[PDB]
């Protein structure tokens, strides 16, 4: 107590062009406590191969996360970064707006 | 100009009989270290994670960590007594140094308890945060009294240990930490901001240091409307920046985006938008 409810900001560390290898970014932040599954998904399935950073935080010690993983956009495939937390009823998935990503 | 390491931990206390630690070491937003738990020891980050220190020095440092790591949980586990209506809870440290051009270096070691301000360490003195009334209080009668060898280590840590160090590691990571790379950039379209309306997206990524600037442009005319986002951490130590722009239906041709940053020195990046 208290307890602050996760931002999820998803985007592309290189242009979205199908076929090119690129890296889809998921920086969560501003939640409070650490408990957290943060997930990148392909098509609904968690990503398995992934990489995230240490647990840190900030000056107001809410906690932020980096996820990233190496991944190859095509036409058909969804790329999502989920995020439970018990702020949070539900998991929430945030989907990658290939054009605009999914910034707040 | 100022320079922060800061030594992170997280506790999170999730009942009688389970906790668990994490730690790292950062190079103010760089992370230069951390904590492997199931064996206990440092991990070194990068080639230079090690500075100026010995492995003498750092496997005292490791050693004296594990300790403090498994004390500091054994203490609480034990004073938290059956009070299991007060768990889960979790407790973070932000300990370290800073170095300042023409100051003295600062030291530092803040507690939080549940996310809020607990107590600090002042130079001899367990402080209680004025915003965390009796625990904080109690907390810093047992750390004055009770542990007074571990207060004038953390006293050396933070004050002699740990500037010494930085500048060390500094100097280690001379041609990392003073790199410049330059970024990337693309369009694209967004989101609808209304009928009649578009919303260009300027995409610029891969830049360090964190210090950019992005304008739309019509010719040598900065747009008004040109909106930036939030400065966002890539992997390998680069960021990411989104810059917006909406304009009326029939009017984005000619339209362009312009970033300048120190990596490109009079080399301005500027890319048309092609469609639409
Ligand atoms: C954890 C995250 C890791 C991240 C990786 C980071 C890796 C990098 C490389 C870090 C290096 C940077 C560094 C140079 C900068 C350091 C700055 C900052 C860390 C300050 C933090 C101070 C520490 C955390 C608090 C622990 C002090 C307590 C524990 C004192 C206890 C000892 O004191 P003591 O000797 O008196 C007890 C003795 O106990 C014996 C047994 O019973 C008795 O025999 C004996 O007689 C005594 O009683
Ligand atoms: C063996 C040294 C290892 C390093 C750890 C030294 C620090 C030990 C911290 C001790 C934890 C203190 C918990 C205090 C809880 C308490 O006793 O206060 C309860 C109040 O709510 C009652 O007013
Ligand atoms: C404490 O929590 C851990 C982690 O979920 C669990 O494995 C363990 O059974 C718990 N201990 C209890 C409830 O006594
Ligand atoms: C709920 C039990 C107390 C939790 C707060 C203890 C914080 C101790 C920090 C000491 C740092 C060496």
């Amino acid at each position: 107590a208290i307890q602050r409810t996760p931002k999820i900001q998803v985007y592309s560390r290189h242009p979205a062009e199908n076929g090119k290898s690129n890296f889809l970014n998921c920086y969560v932040s501003g939640f409070h406590p650490s408990d957290i599954e943060v997930d990148l998904l392909k098509n609904g399935e968690r990503i398995e191969k992934v990489e995230h950073s240490d647990l840190s935080f900030s000056k107001d010690w809410s906690f932020y996360l980096l996820y990233y993983t190496e991944f190859t956009p095509t036409e058909k495939d969804e790329y999502a970064c989920r995020v439970n937390h018990v702020t949070l009823s539900q998991p929430k998935i945030v989907k990658w707006d290939r054009d605009m990503g999914s910034l707040v | 100009e100022h320079v922060s390491f800061h030594v992170i931990q997280i506790f999170s206390f999730v009942n009688q009989s389970w906790a668990r630690g994490q730690g790292s070491g950062w190079l103010d937003e760089l992370q230069t270290h951390g904590w492997d738990s199931e064996s206990g020891t440092i991990i070194f980050l990068h080639q230079w994670s090690k500075g100026q220190f010995s492995n003498e020095e750092l496997s005292d440092l490791e050693l004296l960590f594990r300790f403090y790591l498994f004390g500091l949980t054994r203490e609480i586990q034990d004073h938290a007594s059956q009070d299991y209506s007060k768990y889960p809870f979790e407790v973070q440290v932000k300990a370290g140094c800073e170095l300042h051009s023409g100051g003295s270096p600062e030291g530092f070691f803040q507690v939080a308890f549940n996310g809020l301000d607990l107590l600090s360490f002042q130079q001899t003195t367990w402080v209680p945060s004025p915003g965390c009334g009796s625990l904080a209080q109690s907390v810093c009668h047992l750390l004055n009294h009770q542990y007074e060898g571990v207060t004038e280590t953390v006293y050396n840590l933070i004050r002699s240990t740990c500037p010494r160090f930085l500048l060390g590691l500094l100097d280690a990571g001379k041609m990392y930490v003073h790199r410049q790379v330059r970024p990337e950039a693309w369009l694209s379209s967004g989101p609808s901001p209304g009928p009649g309306r578009l919303q260009l997206v300027c995409h610029v990524s891969g830049f360090y240091p964190k210090p950019v600037w992005v304008m739309w442009m019509r010719g040598e005319q900065e747009q008004q409307g040109t909106q930036l986002g939030d400065i966002l951490p890539n992997a390998n130590g680069t960021w990411y920046l989104r810059a917006t722009l909406d304009v009326a239906d029939g009017e984005a041709a000619g339209l362009s985006c312009r970033v300048k940053h120190s990596s490109l020195e009079g080399q301005d990046i500027i890319l048309y938008w092609r469609g639409s």
